[PDB]
């Protein structure tokens, strides 16, 4: 009984497999490419972490608004997600993070903002018509700096306007190709900030203060290229 | 005998949507197989949290059964019975781990039992 | 002293070289072969290095120049070499930085369509100078 | 020639379902793939019209060889009946040596009377 | 009878078209049904979505079947079918709903029906 | 009234099936899904609870017609049986008329006591 | 017939062993296929390394096949055959090329072989 649907349903399954299988090895071939970007990356953050810290340490860090801690009214989210579905547990773990976090934290909208990367995203936060600002989707699947600097320039510009007061910003972190965890990390003010290798004495040129001007919103947009 | 006018109407409600709930997790069974739970809709996600524990509490430890596993067993009233199919099916208890549901009478031991565990 | 630019796409690099020439906000800026240590932020300019007898010129910008008596590095958002100038493109550039800068909040505000005039005509231009 | 054609279909019967994404090596899922769907179209045959073995020895050895990779795929079912009617004219010699001895001619000879064709092939 | 020296060879080709095209159709049916249609690449969207077009467009409304459909039915040339088909699947018409496609008769009809529909 | 609904029943079923594969609908698509659920809900019935077909016939238009698109799928049955009460009382009329010519009456009364219904129809 | 209570621990012990090693080598052939001989672990290497060595050690010259390849063909007793793939598991030929350990029946031609070659 039911032979021929059981020989349909043989061959849909084995087509199913075939294609799986080629998923498999595609997403394989490019996160070796994704590390050898990371791996790219890595100096650049390391040089800049490095000037920071020395510049920022001492009696010269005084005070800014990107560096010290302004009175706060307002927090921004960055919330970061896949354009495509069949990762698992890839977007469920930061939606769900990051909605018990605000429900926790706060209890009106206008407590809270959201900046989202990714396409699930969207649709995730409008489904309970959540706050929403701003967006970018269907990026490379090896993105560069360009595609997303007009975004963070942007978010680093919000900050400094005063159009909201704190900034937080949650991914997963690929600890190996096996588990991947969430992350919480705080981008702005730079509270926190831990010593140098050694203090520096580097001359300020111009003005510490233009000095800080300049860094801290590459400062900021590197951290959010390397999240 | 499962008539409105021979058990109640809440008893009859209660069934139907019982049986509602079960068939839907059934028709998932075929993309729950392959594809798991990460690819449900939001709807389909809370249909299988509740009939999952509601399969589970379907159970029951028997007298008999005593010499099989040394668990003393229980028997339990339709009342009983009703009213935490009821409490399950309004989503009372979607914070317990399913296996606090297993093998248990009366609901009450249900909490017993996910306080046993640690919950 | 050795010069080394870094990108955060990948590092440009460059062997030692006798100087470096840099413009910059403080004026007139030019580093000692062994000089003290100092932080100096870059416009979008060109760097000029010059070895011996063979000189070189590397595009820069958002550069963030740190020194150090063994080592010279800038901390660059974009560098590119004298040979990659690539001057059509630039010079489209240009002409689409040109538009935004007449356009009214246009698609790329002027956050960038300010920068990106002088980016364009930085890479037009100051580069090939060798 | 027929050996190696075995396997590059055989391949591309085994890599059928790569063929959606190439987003992988050249060889993975441009080379075997592209020379693959080469070879089905050279296989596909009309109606009550048998080939002379000496001309299917060429057309396979013209596929087998690489001379095919550079035309389009939609072209090759045209490109096969202009080269027999070209042999006609120019390659008598080449036909004829199959078929007394029943072994390849010299590459050398061929090679030119293929690449002669290509020259005067228009791409669709 | 199915043959290029019978029908002709424009209609020969638009036939074995059609026929390839609901031939690959029919091989995606059971991939996307748990995959989704996202994951398919753009010009296997493309050969689904002409493909649905064409398997709508090819039902037709009876004179006879008037009890069974409330409309008069219509009578249609091969020219007119093969006319259309061949725009069918060159994509003249992929803007138009997929709803509109179906017991119509002529692309006329077909067209027609979509503006009334709103369209 | 209701030449097409089992043509548009089963087209529904069809587009239930087809688009479950992906949330990024079209709005026709969504309007066609509206309509199907709000029709399975109207189809639904009890058990010993006969209707005469001057009701059924007034039910089925007002579904067809456009004027359920905004009762919530939940709300259906509790409409229908309202629907049926305040028929009883109101649009007599219109019963004696579809009992008589076994046709439907003018459809200006048919909009006009359908929106009175509506009007105090309450959604629970 | 592959038990101790037939053939001897000893050989158990190098068929298991064998065809551990073997199986290995056939998982691996996916990662191999994508990402290439290099961004293998130590492990990796050294097992491909010796499952290469055993699968073409496993390959005979028969006294049949003279008239095909020319070779006298050998019997192989099975004491020398679990020596020498005991021997080729411990590491004691891994120098040797892979060529070397085809076709050639026992251990010694092995080395016979890689010493023509040099
Ligand atoms: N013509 C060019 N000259 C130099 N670098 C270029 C050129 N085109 C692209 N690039 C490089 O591409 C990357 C992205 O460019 P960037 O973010 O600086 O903006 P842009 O090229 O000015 O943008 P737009 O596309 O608006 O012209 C940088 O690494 C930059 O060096």
């Amino acid at each position: 009984a039911s032979l021929r649907d059981i020989k349909t349903r043989i061959n849909a399954t084995k087509k199913t497999s075939q294609i799986t299988k080629a998923m498999e090895m595609v997403s394989t071939s490019k996160l070796n490419r994704a590390e050898q970007n990371a791996k790219s990356f890595v100096p650049y953050m390391e040089k800049i972490q490095e000037v920071v810290a020395n510049v920022a340490l001492g009696a010269g860090g005084a005070s800014h608004p990107m560096l010290v801690s302004r009175p706060v009214k307002k927090t921004g989210y960055l919330v970061i997600t896949s354009d495509r579905g069949l990762a698992g547990a890839y977007n469920s773990n930061v939606l769900r993070l990051v909605y018990q976090t605000i429900q926790k934290r706060h209890a009106s909208p206008d407590e809270y903002a959201i900046i989202v990367i990714g396409r699930v995203g969207l649709s995730f936060f409008r489904k309970r018509n959540m706050p929403v600002i701003l967006d970018i989707t269907r990026l490379p699947d090896q993105p560069s700096f360009a595609d997303i600097k007009e975004i963070a320039r942007k978010t680093v510009g919000l900050f400094a306007d005063g159009t909201f007061d704190e900034l937080y910003m949650y991914y997963n972190h690929y600890v190996s190709a096996i588990q991947q965890e969430v992350t919480e990390r705080k981008l702005l003010p730079l509270t926190d900030l831990a010593e140098n290798k050694q203090r520096t004495v580097y001359e300020f040129e111009p003005s510490q203060e233009e000095i800080l001007d300049v860094l801290l919103p590459q400062y900021a947009e590197s951290l959010i290229y390397g999240a | 005998a499962l008539a409105p006018e021979i058990v109640g109407e809440e008893h009859y409600q209660v069934a139907r949507k019982v049986q509602q709930t079960l068939q839907r997790y059934k028709e998932l069974q075929d993309i729950i197989a392959i594809l798991g739970m990460d690819e449900l809709s939001d709807e389909d996600k809370l249909v299988v949290h509740r009939a999952r524990r509601i399969q589970f509490f379907l159970s029951q430890n028997f007298h008999v059964a005593e010499q099989f596993t040394g668990q003393p067993g229980s028997y339990v009233p339709v009342k009983e019975t009703v009213r935490g199919f009821k409490e399950i099916l309004e989503g009372k208890y979607d914070h317990l781990p399913e296996d606090a549901f297993r093998l248990v009478g009366r609901i009450e031991e249900v909490v017993e039992k996910a306080k046993a565990m640690g919950v | 002293i050795h010069v080394s630019v870094v990108t955060p796409d990948g590092p440009v690099y460059e062997d030692d070289v006798e100087m470096v020439s840099v413009k910059a906000k403080s004026g007139e800026l030019g580093i000692l072969p062994g000089h003290i240590p100092l932080v100096a932020p870059l416009e979008i300019s060109a760097a000029r290095l010059k070895k011996g007898g063979k000189t070189q010129y590397i595009a820069v910008s958002g550069g963030f120049l740190e020194v150090r008596p063994d080592k010279v590095t800038i901390l660059a958002q974009a560098a590119e070499r004298a040979e990659d100038i690539d001057v059509l493109r630039a010079k489209a550039a240009k002409e689409r930085a040109e538009r935004r800068l007449q356009s009214q909040q246009d698609d790329i505000d002027f956050k960038r369509a300010e920068l990106a005039l002088k980016r364009a005509m930085n890479r037009l231009s100051v580069a090939e100078m060798k | 020639v027929a050996g190696t054609l075995r396997l590059d279909l055989a391949a591309y019967r085994e890599l059928e379902a790569f063929a959606q994404f190439g987003s992988d090596l050249d060889k993975a899922t441009q080379a075997k793939l592209a020379r693959g769907a080469r070879t089905v179209e050279v296989l596909k045959q009309d109606l009550h019209q048998p080939i002379p073995v000496e001309k299917q020895v060429l057309i396979i050895y013209a596929l087998t060889r690489g001379f095919l990779d550079d035309i389009p795929v939609e072209d090759v079912r045209r490109f096969e009946k202009e080269f027999y009617l070209f042999l006609d004219q120019n390659g008598q010699h080449l036909l004829e040596h199959i078929r007394t001895t029943k072994d390849l001619p010299n590459e050398d000879d061929l090679n030119k009377a293929i690449e002669a064709f290509k020259k005067t092939f228009v791409v669709s």
